[PDB]
């Protein structure tokens, strides 16, 4: 079931996600949009 | 090997066979024959490890046979190394 998950393409391969994972930390760092920070803001007041 | 293992009653042989100077411990006898005999790990794609072997522990009060059980098993097993806690001549169980 497994291998033919990873055939239709619903999971990835543990090599492949390890060699994604390495991609994704050395080219992306995100920063959160400024509408992004309300939301945030406001939901953390809240839970205090 | 294959004829004697054509006989219905052959598994409760092995168990008869498990240390014969050790007498009634018919359940510890039969731990002892499935550590030995042991089951089949696995890795399902790699990702996921199942354990194939049996580990038994013997809890018991002085004078139970533990100790002979233990040496039977070191004596019987292909790959047996004998190891204690308090004692000193031996070999450690940790690496160094
Ligand atoms: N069920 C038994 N059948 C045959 N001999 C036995 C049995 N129970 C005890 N003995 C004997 O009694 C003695 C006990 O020796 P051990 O194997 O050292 O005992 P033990 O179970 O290891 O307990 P310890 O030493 O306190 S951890 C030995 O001489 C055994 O042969
Ligand atoms: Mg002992």
């Amino acid at each position: 079931m497994q291998n033919q998950q990873e055939e239709n393409g619903s999971e990835i391969s543990i090599e492949k996600m390890k060699r994604y994972i390495t991609y994704c930390r050395l080219k992306c760092a995100p920063r959160l949009s400024p509408q992004a920070a309300e939301k945030l803001s406001s939901n953390f007041v809240t839970i205090r | 090997f294959r004829k004697i293992s054509r006989d219905r009653g052959i598994i409760d042989k092995i168990i008869s066979s498990m240390a014969p100077s050790i007498y009634g411990h018919r359940d510890i006898k039969t731990a002892v024959a499935c550590s030995l005999f042991g089951g089949v790990p696995k890795n399902v794609n790699g990702k996921h490890s199942i354990r194939g072997d049996i580990n038994v522990l013997l809890l018991g009060d002085p004078g139970t046979a533990k100790s002979q059980i233990l040496k039977y098993v070191e004596k019987t097993a292909h790959r047996a190394v004998f190891a204690t806690g308090q004692g000193a001549s031996a070999v450690g169980l940790t690496a160094s």
